[PDB]
């Protein structure tokens, strides 16, 4: 019970949020407004009975140590259709399936390879069948590159697109991935299903409801 | 042994169509054929000035000037009731422009990469 539940502090950073918590060890604030600090000792951890509405920036911060501010890398992309929010799909990308396809669709969210779903916009959307993208070379699904080269292979097919928010790599898996929002079985043994989104699996039904008649790209995505 | 099609009369080459003898050439066919047959021997026995007479130089340049050379085939070409429809070599491996064009590909395919990827 090392991490805090700060909220009420976009406009904070992470040196400005562990200014006040410094010696907090972990420190990531996620894309609404809630941050988590954590502290290494067991004295310094005890900062929601100690410190509890800090100014942070002219802004009191409110600290609870509890989780309520809220292995598989998931890939947290706040999809936009068009100009406006779709939803933040937080697509729990399936290592343990598909591993080199969920690492991936991870680093395509993080943009740590400088390219990826962080601003590319899927042009391949079908309704309940798949919403295809990733690929920020030609933007259309005909480009893209993986991590190998341009073409990579397939990791595993273990899993499978049996419901709402299960992602698969899209093609022979470079940088096309697939959401899928509904049974997808008849394209089993050819993408390999490397996702399923306990969370935004909303925000997947509505891509899949707007797929493109519109501009569904995430401008902010990451891990 | 065709027996079960209607086709198209003719199309005039381009140097004709520029002179436009079918517009007027309709007009008189239509004219000729809204009138009656007393009236087709009454201007037979008292006809009308003024068939087309445009120019004669437009004409001229149209055989000449206008000229265009067509399409000729090969010394090798045997015609037979197909022989005009087989002009797809549509290349393999190569799309076509309806699909460059509703795809949206640039002179990038949207399968271009599963192509690449299938080899």
């Amino acid at each position: 019970k090392r991490v805090l539940y700060v909220g009420g502090l976009e406009e904070v950073d992470d040196k400005v949020l562990h200014a006040a918590f410094i010696g907090d060890i972990t420190d990531i604030q996620i894309p609404l407004d809630y941050e988590t600090e954590k502290h290494r000792g067991f004295a310094f951890v005890e900062f929601e009975l100690a410190e509890d509405a800090a100014a942070a920036i002219d802004n009191m911060n409110e600290s609870e140590l509890f989780g309520r501010t809220i292995s598989n890398p998931q890939v947290y992309m706040d999809i936009k259709i068009g100009n406006k929010p779709a939803g933040r799909i937080q697509m729990l990308l399936r290592s343990d399936v598909v591993p080199m396809t969920a690492e991936n669709f991870r680093c395509l969210c993080t943009h740590e390879k400088g390219f990826g779903f962080k601003g590319s916009s899927f042009h391949r959307i079908i309704p309940q069948f798949m919403c295809q993208g990733g690929d920020f070379t030609n933007h259309n699904g005909t480009g893209g590159k993986s991590i190998y080269g341009k073409k990579f292979d397939d990791e595993n097919f273990i899993l499978k697109h049996t419901g709402p928010g299960l992602l698969s790599m899209a093609n022979t898996n470079g940088s096309q991935f697939f959401l899928t929002c509904d049974k997808t079985d008849w394209l089993d043994g050819k993408h390999v299903v490397f996702g399923e989104v306990t969370e935004g699996l909303d925000v997947l039904r509505q891509i899949e409801a707007q797929g493109p008649k519109q501009k569904v790209i995430i401008a902010d995505c990451g891990e | 042994g065709k027996r079960g099609i209607e086709k198209p009369p003719f199309e005039l080459p381009d140097f004709i169509k520029r002179t436009g003898i079918q517009e007027m050439r309709e007009a008189l066919q239509e004219k000729e054929e809204q009138k009656t047959m007393k009236s087709k021997m009454r201007e037979k026995v008292r006809p009308k000035m003024g068939k087309i007479d445009i120019d004669y130089q437009k004409l001229h340049d149209a055989f000449f000037k206008w000229q265009t050379k067509p399409k000729l085939t090969i010394h090798g070409d045997l015609y037979y009731e197909g022989k005009e429809f087989e002009t797809r070599l549509k290349k393999p491996g190569d799309l076509s422009d309806e699909l460059r064009i509703s795809l949206g590909m640039p002179v990038p395919p949207p399968w271009l990469i599963a192509m690449q990827r299938y080899g």
